């Protein structure tokens, strides 16, 4: 009856250190719809984060895009923290510029 | 444009 | 090319936390153009694509009346379905509905759709003939009989073959610069050693629209379906999509591998290899 989210964290544009871009966290394939998604900068919740309107795929599973403007650097670590009914603890997915 | 007829399940 | 319109409804109960939320979204292909949310400070149909903004106040009022009435209809439906499955008033349940029309390259109706789910399970669907229903179980048979009594299928067929197609064609013309523009993928092959004797070859596709794409890896001209790691197509946030496919290859054997890319925006399909 319940489906756990798939999670991808990536940038809108190819990452260039010092160049403004958008950090994305795409959550999909989950059911039911309630989900908590935060974008992190060095373990801290970014407070200005936007998200898409709730929709679903042909298999009825829900998807949402969470996004914020960011400037990648060599040092700063970005991630996405997801909580859902299917998860015992929040799942953290680190941003990898090659994924 | 959406479908205008209302019908409960 | 081929185009479709879909409306997606989600109604979710939340006992102890107010009345059920009803959200509707409308799409033309992979472009969302309208939303209605019963939880908004002032619930109203809102534009979500620039080409729908030109629609008159009568259009917005008509949409809002329909969606405000659906908020009530779906709250009754959630109460009805809870009764049909002998469920307690304590749990949260969801009804999803999706409907719309598909057109082929000539703009003619290919087929109509109407499908509903309860807690993520198929519940009832209009058959391809647009005249009959397929009910998943004895609960959905109750809905089927109500919908037969109100002559729902007859009204839904007239909408699917009429208004749905006519409005889709209007949106495709108003939004032609984006909805009828296929943006090809920007492509490249990366190489990442995994160990002294294997490496990952990753084929990237970025900036494409619509989302439909075929990305495959071949070894000596034969498809590597079982050995390819293929990520779900993901939105970039600027209307475009992204995707990658990866294979783990023995070191020194990289030139035996080719990545093949098929997409509507491409003048020709691509054959890519790792270029050291
Ligand atoms: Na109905
Ligand atoms: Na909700
Ligand atoms: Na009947």
């Amino acid at each position: 009856i319940q489906r756990t989210p798939k999670i991808q964290v990536y940038s809108r544009h190819p990452a260039e250190n010092g160049k403004s871009n958008f950090l994305n966290c795409y959550v999909s394939g989950f059911h039911p719809s309630d989900i908590e998604v935060d974008l992190l900068k060095n373990g801290e919740r970014i407070e200005k984060v936007e998200h898409s309107d709730l929709s679903f795929s042909k298999d009825w599973s829900f998807y949402l895009l969470y996004y914020t403007e960011f400037t990648p650097t060599e040092k700063d670590e970005y991630a996405c923290r997801v909580n859902h009914v299917t998860l015992s603890q929040p799942k953290i997915v680190k941003w990898d510029r090659d994924m | 444009i959406p479908f205008a007829m209302q019908m409960a399940y | 090319g081929s185009h479709s319109m879909r409306y997606f409804y989600t109604a979710m109960s939340r006992p102890g936390r107010g009345e059920p939320r009803f959200i509707a979204v409308g799409y033309v292909d992979d472009t969302q153009f309208v939303r209605f949310d019963s939880d908004a400070a002032s619930p109203r149909t809102e534009p979500r694509a620039p080409w729908i903004e030109q629609e008159g106040p009568e259009y917005w009022d008509r949409n809002t009346q329909i969606f405000k009435t659906n908020t009530q209809t779906y709250r009754e439906s959630l109460r009805n379905l809870r009764g049909y499955y002998n469920q307690s008033e304590a749990g949260s349940h969801i009804i999803q509905r999706m409907y719309g029309c598909d057109l082929g390259p000539d703009g003619r109706l290919l087929r109509g759709h109407d499908q509903s789910a309860y807690d993520g399970k198929d519940y009832i669907a209009l058959n391809e003939d647009l005249s009959s229903w397929t009910a998943a179980d004895t609960a959905a048979q109750i809905t089927q009989r109500k919908w037969e009594a109100a002559r729902v299928a007859e009204q839904l067929r007239a909408y699917l073959e009429g208004l749905c197609v006519e409005w889709l064609r209007r949106y495709l013309e108003n939004g032609k610069e984006t909805l009828q523009r296929a943006d090809p993928p920007k492509t490249h092959v990366t190489h990442h050693p995994v160990s002294d004797h294997e490496a990952t070859l990753r084929c990237w596709a970025l900036g494409f629209y619509p989302a439909e794409i075929t990305l495959t890896w071949q070894r000596d001209g034969e498809d590597q379906t079982q050995d390819t790691e293929l990520v779900e197509t993901r939105p970039a946030g600027d209307r475009t999509f992204q995707k990658w496919a990866a294979v783990v290859v023995p070191s020194g054997e990289e030139q035996r591998y080719t990545c093949h890319v098929q997409h509507e925006g491409l003048p020709k399909p691509l054959t890519l290899r790792w270029e050291p």
